[PDB]
């Protein structure tokens, strides 16, 4: 029995949140706060920060875990599948503040459950990898100076 | 392993103190072997009062699967909304309760309030119940309640309570232990790839 | 006027109004993107498409636009046709057939009006599935962001900035579907009024890179009715926060003053408030060392060194509030009570209240001078000082293509034939300066000579209006002519307009403005006077009153007075540095009440944190005579609890009560606020300016937060797990939450945002208005504190004598910058870049004579300090005058009319 | 009909209507077209009690008060062709034998919010006009003692007022300290008369029984005020509101998307079967018609809890009354749910036009794994009830009541069966395609006691089980969330890639869906009785009104009709089969 014998959770069992990563190893976060508004609870609280290259990511992000209550309409709510609620349910602490996750607790170093997606590849801005017309169902710019009719 | 010393709730002494034991005026190793003694007794004969309110007592049944007096609990589990008209119960069974004593919070309602900052609920039991392990959830899982169980056991068999209520420092001293966050970040953070939700 | 039936139902509407117009203003939901309730109707997106019957028999009637239809009467128009419905979905599909997937990273997101018509028409599945078109971007500035890749060819920005705000460098470029938007070559906007662009375009292709700095949706947002600090206009503006932070300032409607646009230096020069050397708690030095005080300490040591004091002189200023410089009149007594402000400034701020409180001559409201048939600017740079009064200028002379429409029988709504029926045609202009201003391209004339030759033009023109003004002597042939035309454009004007301020730094020109208009009105003519002051709160300091700083100096420097309690000023900017930084260093008690960290608080012995227009609430005075009142946006303490920044009014009568009583009294807005209006009845008015703090809407306080607000229990986690209590607002009638009323029906004038359900973008105002493009629904926030006097003042009979260049002395010519002139503004870092590299500007033939050219550094001595400046050449400016950057660190504005002697190449 | 069910109809063909018409006259009341799918009548507060005896004396007449509640309508802007109100309270009356239901609404004005009381016509309106009173302020005339139910009797201000702040206050320990000490005080200060209640033959014991962690069997904690003579039960009143979590006022704050979480927690042992009435209601506010897939998704999700709570309804009562292990039977239907929501208690897997995710690959397997244990394990819970003489004999027999009590106190679900009257909303208003599942509703002989409404609990089981393995085989192909621009949020994968779809979830996950206009109701067969939600749209994000009608909170109002006279031991049995749990009471 537990612990010594695990408990088999499905896939999709709404648990610890973890923030993830995009197959090229970037972090999937654009920083757009729809996860936040969802959420029923404000038990989250990022800011957008902006790469040189003009890739946007949460300069911090932080969930309250003494307050969440597990629905999972937060990862409903990503455009770009970065927060998901994976199969963890041990999360107990000593201390209320301890509850209260940031990015370092929360970005782990894989894709999660969605294996490749990349909003960034289906976004038309522009960044560091990806130029103005390299997205995808994307052409390339023409500029209005051209001599094609 | 610093201590936090609760000498004779929201505002009561709490002065971070070191292992009084390990104070050499206060160092003996007959005192140190009668301190492990009480403590292992305590940690290994928690004997619990579930106050049932809300959704959450439901899922510490399916755990179960009594100290029926406050009197005869050592642990009062907060599993419930603490509602305006109930904050005066849980506080006066608390109250009716014996030391050495512990309060574990299971919930978010009982956490912090949860989804329910409303008018007619209690923002968290830690408000007005000092509360020793924090169980996130909504409800929190049967087998959660049971690692909040060990949590509770770790750090009672480091107290250092006074052996005797006549002699010696009558003071609570509770280890300032490792956030279990900071403790398994590295584990969480290596996680990469999980089972996608698509199958059962 | 018309009876027009939608859908059915009959409604009553103006006929001389669009059907898009009509049926928005009676609360009908028609999308639109093209038309603007200010550029007119264009007829380009094919959005607002209705289904039109010519009868009540018709039952197949034509997809009509109703932009570009009449509300005429007998009209029978249905917007829910199924093809009606079907066509207008299909206009957003093929808009959306080319537009990025970019929602979750552009700045227009939950504020985008292309997103709010994609939901109202219902369009949530694609079937396009061929490549999309894309742009390459351009730099537009430090203000403005491009991503073309979002835009729907609406055509507004083109429209806006080239039609409406009179711009060159902003256009359409390409045919067919490559149509792109955007400056001729990557640069920075030159239109003091591109920032109004990020509210007018639809999409998210020009956007506020102030703001996306530090970005946050518009949900998130805390934001408070407030007025704009910048300039003398008193622009309605929206200030929003988010973690602490000023995050942005968006355009309040007030349809009787800023409408729906602000200025450049209003909307991205707000970054001083974000500044991390602002004063947070209160700071006593001792000796060397500096203690941090507490509210209650501060105040009691204060007192007891007041209580021992021989005389306690205060020094105001025109930054602050009404009711933050009455509580310091108060404390020190109005007979120790002065005005920050030069003699000079103040004389002239005076002189321009005496002529609009006792002309018998009636001041127009920003929206109000966009009405007049003749403008006559003199001495004032408005561009550069009241940039927005310049707009409704623009949009003035822009009336006799609407009048020549008219008598062609065209809808005032149709601008494109109006443009066509005008083309160069325009309204009389004429502008006078010191040299070349920004209105040079619409003015008829403009006379570029010194303060005092430009004044001359004023005595002259009102001589020639009426004999009875004072003729003036020396006017050579030629100027005499372009006189006569000037007078024949005045005396034809139907209803014609004198401006002028106390900017050129002449009494003379604002007493030649008033006899001009003085002039006018006696011939029988519907004339308006206009006066420019330099800050928010000028006028109400004119209005209150009090001696000079110079005359406060010379208690200090006699040693009459021992404490001087300054606030919310430099003194710098108003006297000379040396003569103040001397003057504090004699009095034992020197204390400062400001927000921002200025210089003379290195040697003040006490600094009293103040709050900022953020932080504070108070009223301000116009250049109207228009009191507005400002509400406080944000709590400072809330993150930080160790804050104490308390609005200057509460420091000052909690200080008045310690000295009197021993005890504290941090009293409320509304009291102080009366006692202003009981003790000066001239601020009788502020009174009404806003509702007091019981004011409720149906039971609830107003709301400063949007409803689905976040990180309620997360945003101050990291401080405490445990939630704080919601600050709690005493002072006015809006609540610091979400708990309250933000509704587009609620009887009130103060609006803290626009936000309707399906209007989630800046066209949300419509609902908040008794017509789009009118006013509020229950009137537009604001109160003239005069009205027009049944008698006028007698004619000045003092006209000045011709200038005259002297070897050795150089007359200091002020010119202004929209970006620098300001004191706060150019404190704020988005500024700098914008702001212009320091300079002396020199009359070419001088700089032969004084034998430098463009770029050699010059040295020259002011109040005995030897300046370097690079020297520019302006070939406008009169010989004898040299040109300086007035307001830009080390320029005061006083050095205007004041003379340079040793100018030499330097080194 | 062609015309959809969400049509706004003013139900003026409702033969009802013209009887009012021709009794009370044609300017007697207005008629408000709505969503609800019931004739909504404005009448005069001055004819309120001559149209309650009037529909009460009808050829097949009203015979049950559903709810009876308040409405601030002081910011409602959409109120076109309302009788001008500042405040207004709402009646639902329901004629079994004509299947049909009528709300009558009386307006009410800020300065005399005074209405005569409905207790005399409907004796259940007794608790509804004191939830109105404490919630809304709205005094009724007549009221035998109109005292606060769900707020302490000490409490300032009405909750659900618009002008009321919804959010907690600042915790204050003073507060905790007096409530502390008037409950330690509480016996001393007892006055009989303030609980409603009248001293007689005197000496007669007033006792407050607590029926919390002493008595806990996952109904809640409440307490019931005794009066005895001896053992002998003379009245009782039971003192609730003690797990109150204004679930009703949240509504007013959350999305119509976001507020779905909640729904879940007025009766936690029903899961999904709390979110189909919301979500049903909301659907009818936007327009939708959900397909068929989802339809028979969102019946399965439902059966599966309605099994979940009975087994433990009857399990508890079985092991209290006589002497069905619940546990690993309650597990196996978790493990189903946690596969398909990922979540047991609470799954807040439906959605505005379908539900969040399409079922998990390998459902099929665990259904049939579990369709082929329960049969057995059932036929094992009915043995003992059918032959466990200690249970028969200290259950039948006990708190009985007829068919008259049911109705006059609004009993719904199994002991309005158990009387005999065949009302099951699934087979009376077929909703979520439930008139495609072939099943009995099991019907009582007559007399509704304790035995015979946890037998019909049994028989529900099997039936509950045979709409399970319809579902299981004939598990419709198509799409799981509704082709409508109001389905919230869109499909996942066309918001990953679609600029219309991505526009559309950004505003329907932030701002909100925008709900036109409209009032819609939506009443479904749960596991403890008939639950309803009335919700009210101002065309906004937000609900202006989330009235939640819970069959608990009736239940426990006619126990002090059902149990006087009987004993304590009696009491204890009847709220064991009573299935009910303090959050739907209390809400
Ligand atoms: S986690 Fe997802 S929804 Fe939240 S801010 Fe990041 S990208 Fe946006
Ligand atoms: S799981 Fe629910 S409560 Fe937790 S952060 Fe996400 S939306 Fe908020
Ligand atoms: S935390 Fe969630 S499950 Fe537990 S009692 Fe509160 S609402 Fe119910
Ligand atoms: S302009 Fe509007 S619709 Fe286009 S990407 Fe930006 S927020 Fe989305
Ligand atoms: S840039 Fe903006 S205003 Fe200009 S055409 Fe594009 S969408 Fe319209
Ligand atoms: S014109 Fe003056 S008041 Fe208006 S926005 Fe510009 S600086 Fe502010
Ligand atoms: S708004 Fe009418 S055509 Fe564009
Ligand atoms: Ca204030
Ligand atoms: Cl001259």
């Amino acid at each position: 029995m537990y612990p010594e014998e695990p408990v088999y959770l499905p896939p999709r069992y709404r648990g610890r949140i973890v923030l993830t990563r995009d197959p090229d190893g970037e972090e999937r976060c654009v920083a757009c706060n729809l996860c936040a508004v969802a959420c029923p609870v404000g038990c989250i609280s990022l800011q957008k920060a902006e790469t040189k290259d003009g890739r946007w990511y949460p300069e911090f992000f932080r969930i309250n875990f003494s307050r969440c209550i597990f629905c999972g309409l937060c990862e409903e709510a990503c455009p770009t599948t970065a927060i998901q609620l994976t199969p963890d349910f041990e999360m107990g602490e000593y201390k209320r503040q301890d509850l209260v996750y940031e990015k370092e607790d929360l970005l782990i170093s894989g894709p999660g459950k969605y294996p490749e997606y990349n909003f960034y590849r289906m976004a038309g801005m522009a960044i560091d990898g990806k130029d103005k017309g390299e997205a995808e169902n994307e052409a390339k710019p023409i500029d209005v100076k051209s001599l094609l009719p | 392993m610093d201590y936090t010393l609760t000498r004779i709730y929201p505002l009561q002494k709490q002065e971070i103190v070191t292992d009084p034991l390990e104070q050499e005026v206060n160092k003996n190793v007959f005192m140190g072997k009668l301190n492990d003694m009480v403590n292992w007794g305590r940690k290994n004969s928690i004997w619990p009062y579930n106050f049932g309110l809300s959704c959450c007592y439901v899922e510490m049944v399916t755990s179960f699967t009594l100290r029926a007096s406050p009197r005869q609990a050592d642990l009062m589990v907060v599993a419930g909304t603490c509602f305006t008209k109930m904050a005066p119960v849980i506080q006066r069974l608390y109250d009716q309760m014996l030391e050495p004593k512990w309060v574990i919070s299971m919930g978010a309602c009982a956490n912090s309030g949860g989804m329910y900052d409303i008018y007619s609920v209690v923002q968290g039991v830690d408000k007005f119940i000092p509360v020793d392990v924090y169980i996130p959830g909504c409800p929190p899982r049967p087998e959660a309640y049971m690692q909040a169980l060990m949590l509770l056991q770790e750090s009672i068999g480091k107290e250092r309570r006074p052996l005797s209520w006549v002699v010696g420092d009558q003071g609570v001293y509770r280890a300032n232990m490792q956030s279990e966050r900071e403790r398994k970040r590295g584990e969480r953070i290596a996680v990469t790839n999980l089972r996608t939700p698509d199958e059962i | 006027m018309a009876t027009i039936h939608v859908d059915g139902k009959e409604y009553e509407v103006n006929g001389a109004d669009n059907l898009l117009e009509a049926c928005l203003s009676l609360g009908l939901d028609i999308p639109y993107f093209c038309w603007h309730p200010a550029l007119g109707s264009v007829g380009a997106c094919r959005q607002c498409a209705v289904k039109q019957y010519q009868n009540a028999e018709d039952t197949r009637g034509r997809l009509v636009m109703s932009c570009m239809t009449p509300a005429s009467d007998g009209t029978f128009i249905s917007i829910d046709d199924e093809e009606a419905k079907q066509f207008r979905e299909s206009v957003v599909e093929w808009l959306m057939t080319n537009h990025p997937h970019d929602c979750p990273v552009c700045e227009e997101g939950g504020n985008c009006h292309l997103q709010d018509m994609t939901v109202m028409t219902g369009h949530s599945f694609r079937r396009y599935r061929f490549t999309k078109r894309t742009h390459r971007n351009q730099d537009l500035g430090p203000f403005i962001s491009h991503e073309m890749n979002r835009c729907i060819a609406c055509y507004r920005c083109v429209r806006y900035y080239k039609d409406y705000a009179d711009g060159t460098d902003l256009g359409v470029y390409g045919a067919h579907d490559n149509v792109y938007f955007g400056r001729p070559e990557d640069g920075t906007l030159e239109s003091e009024f591109s920032g109004n662009l990020v509210e007018i375009c639809p999409t998210g292709v020009f956007t506020d890179k102030t703001h996306s700095e530090r970005y946050n949706r518009k949900w998130d947002m805390q934001f408070a009715p407030s007025i704009c600090q910048q300039c003398s206009i008193g622009c309605n503006i929206s200030p929003g926060e988010r973690y602490g932070e000023l995050r942005r300032i968006e355009n309040r409607y007030n349809g009787t003053v800023n409408h729906y646009f602000l200025c450049d230096r209003g909307r991205f020069g707000y970054g001083y408030v974000n500044l991390k050397d602002r004063p947070r708690q209160p700071v006593q030095r001792r000796g060397d060392d500096f203690i941090t005080l507490n509210a209650e300490q501060a105040m009691q040591g204060a007192a007891d060194i007041l209580r021992q004091s021989k005389k306690v002189i205060g020094i105001g200023s025109p930054r602050a509030s009404v009711e933050s410089n009455f509580a310091l009149r108060e404390l020190v007594g109005e007979e120790n009570f002065y005005t920050g402000i030069a003699h000079g400034e103040q004389e002239r701020l005076q002189l321009a209240l005496k002529v609009l409180r006792e002309g018998g001559i009636y001041t127009p409201a920003l929206r109000e001078i966009e009405s007049y048939d003749a403008v006559l600017v003199l001495g004032e740079d408005v561009t550069q000082t009241g940039a927005r009064v310049a707009l409704a200028v623009r949009q003035a002379v822009k009336g006799k293509a609407r009048e020549m429409a008219a008598a062609q029988k065209v809808a005032d709504w149709q601008i494109a034939a109006i443009l066509n029926i005008g083309q160069r045609a325009k309204h009389p202009l004429f502008v006078t300066n010191v040299d070349d201003t920004r209105l040079d391209d619409i003015a008829a004339w403009t006379y570029r000579a010194p303060v005092e030759d430009q004044a001359r033009l004023g005595f002259a023109i009102a001589h020639a209006l009426d004999n009875s003004a004072p003729a003036v002597d020396g006017i050579e042939p030629e100027l005499q002519s372009k006189i006569d035309v000037i007078v024949q454009a005045l005396a034809g004007a139907k209803k014609p307009l004198i401006i002028s301020g106390t900017n050129a730094g002449s009494l003379e020109v604002i007493q030649a403005a008033a006899n001009v208009a003085k002039a006018l009105k006696g011939r029988g003519a519907d004339v308006g006077i206009t006066m420019i002051a330099r800050s928010v709160n000028s006028m109400g300091l004119g209005i209150m009153g009090g001696g000079s700083l110079e005359e406060a100096l010379t208690e200090l420097e006699t040693g009459r007075a021992d404490a001087v309690v300054v606030l919310e000023n430099d003194l710098h900017r108003h006297a000379s540095a040396i003569r103040v930084n001397a003057a504090l260093a004699k009095a034992p008690l020197v204390m400062v009440v400001d927000h921002q960290r200025t210089a003379i608080m290195e040697n003040a012995h006490l600094v009293l944190s103040a709050a900022s227009f953020a932080e504070s609430d108070g009223t301000v005075i116009n250049n109207e005579g228009r009191a507005q009142r400002f509400f406080q946006v944000y709590d400072p303490a809330y993150y930080d609890s160790k804050t104490v920044m308390l609005e200057s009014w509460r420091w000052l009568h909690s200080l008045h009560s310690t000295l009197l009583s021993r005890e504290v009294d941090w009293t409320q807005l509304d009291h102080v606020i009366d006692a202003v209006v009981a003790k000066i009845p001239e601020l009788a008015g502020i009174k009404d300016a806003a509702p007091d703090a019981t004011f409720r809407i149906r039971g609830q306080k107003l709301a400063r937060e949007p409803h689905r607000y976040s990180g309620r229990t997360a945003m101050r986690a990291n401080i405490s797990v445990h939630e704080p209590r919601q600050p709690q607002d005493i002072d006015t009638m809006f609540t610091f939450s979400m708990e309250g009323n933000n509704q587009p029906t609620a009887h009130r004038s103060q609006v803290p945002f626009a936000w309707a359900p399906g209007w989630n973008s800046p066209q949300a105002w419509n609902k908040f208005q008794d017509e789009v493009g009118g006013k509020l629904r229950f009137g537009d926030p604001g109160v003239r504190l005069f009205e027009t006097s049944e008698n006028g003042l007698d004619y000045f009979t003092s006209v000045p004598a011709r200038f005259q260049p002297q070897d050795g002395k150089w007359r200091i010519a002020p010119y202004y910058h929209l970006f620098g002139s300001d004191e706060l503004s150019q404190r704020a870092p988005v500024f700098q870049s914008r702001m212009p590299q320091p300079y002396i500007k020199l009359n070419p033939a001088d700089a032969a004579k004084l034998g430098v050219n463009a770029g050699t550094r010059v040295s020259f001595s002011y109040d005995g300090n030897t300046v370097t400046l690079p020297v520019e050449i302006a070939e406008g400016l009169t010989a004898g005058q040299v040109g300086l950057p007035m307001g830009m660190s080390g320029i005061a504005p006083v050095l205007a009319g004041a003379h340079l002697e040793d100018l030499k190449e330097a080194q | 009909a062609q015309e959809p069910a969400w049509q706004t109809r003013d139900h003026l063909d409702d033969p009802v209507i013209g009887e009012l018409r021709n009794r009370f006259g044609p300017d007697a009341f207005t008629v408000q077209a709505t969503r609800t799918g019931v004739p909504v009548v404005w009448i005069k507060r001055e004819q309120l009690l001559e149209v309650g005896d009037f529909l009460k004396k009808l050829p097949k007449p009203y015979v049950m008060l559903f709810d009876l509640h308040g409405m601030d309508e002081r910011l409602r802007t959409h109120r076109e062709g309302l009788p001008a109100a500042d405040f207004s309270v709402f009646y639902h009356l329901i004629s079994i034998d004509r299947n049909r239901d009528i709300m009558l609404k009386v307006a009410l004005a800020e300065n005399d919010l005074h209405v005569p009381t409905f207790t005399k016509l409907f004796p259940n309106a007794n608790w509804y006009e004191r939830e109105t009173w404490d919630l809304f302020g709205i005094t009724f005339d007549g009221h035998p003692n109109l005292r606060r139910i769900m707020m302490p009797q000490t409490w300032k201000g009405h909750p659900l007022r618009k002008d009321y702040p919804a959010r907690a206050t600042e915790f204050s320990p003073f507060e905790l300290t007096k409530a502390k000490q008037d409950l330690e005080m509480e016996a001393l200060t007892f006055k009989p008369e303030e609980w409603g209640m009248k001293r007689g033959t005197e000496n007669e014991d007033f006792m407050f029984l607590n029926l919390g962690p002493n008595h806990p069997s996952a109904h809640g904690a409440f307490r019931i005020v005794l009066q005895l003579d001896g053992e002998e039960i003379v009245d009782c009143v039971p003192d609730i509101g003690y797990h109150h979590r204004g679930a009703e006022k949240m509504g007013e704050r959350q999305s119509w998307h976001s507020y779905i979480p909640y729904t879940d927690r007025i009766e936690y042992l029903g899961g999904c079967v709390n979110e189909m009435p919301y979500v049903l209601a909301v659907e009818k506010l936007a327009g939708i018609t959900v397909p068929d897939r989802v339809n028979v998704i969102r019946v399965m999700l439902s059966e599966l809890f309605r099994i979940n709570s009975h087994l433990l309804y009857i399990s508890t009562f079985i092991q209290d009354v006589g002497a069905f292990f619940a546990f690993t039977d309650r597990q196996k239907i978790y493990d189903l749910v946690e596969a398909i929501t990922g979540f047991r208690m609470h799954p807040a897997w439906f959605r505005i036009g379908g539900v969040a995710h399409d079922l998990p690959r390998g459902w099929d397997r665990l259904l049939r794994e579990f369709l082929d244990w329960m049969p057995k394990r059932l036929a094992s819970y009915e043995k003992a009830a059918l032959q466990n003489t200690i249970l028969k004999g200290r259950s039948q027999g006990v708190a009985a009541y007829g068919a008259k009590e049911a109705l006059e106190w609004g009993t719904t679900g199994a002991g309005l069966r158990a009387t005999g009257i065949d009302f099951d909303v699934r087979k009376a208003r077929p909703y979520s395609g439930y008139e495609n599942f072939d099943f009995e509703i099991p019907v009582g002989g007559g007399v509704s006691d304790c035995y015979t409404r946890v037998m019909l609990k049994v028989e529900e089981l099997r039936q509950s089980l045979r709409i399970l393995e319809q579902c299981l085989n004939n598990m419709p192909e198509g799409p799981f969330k509704a082709d409508h621009p109001l389905t919230t949020p869109p499909p996942k994968e066309r918001t990953l890639q679609h600029i219309e779809t991505l526009i559309t979830h950004f505003l329907q996950v932030s701002w909100g869906p925008v709900m036109p206009a409209n009032e819609s109701f939506q009443m479904i067969e749960a596991t403890k009785g008939i639950n309803s939600y009335y919700l009210t749209s101002d065309g906004s994000t937000m609900s202006y009104r989330t009235r939640v009608r819970t069959p608990s909170f009736a239940h426990l109002q006619q126990i002090p009709a059902a149990i006087r006279g009987s004993l304590v031991s009696d009491l204890i049995v009847y709220l064991g089969s009573i299935d009910f749990v303090m959050s739907d009471v209390d809400r």
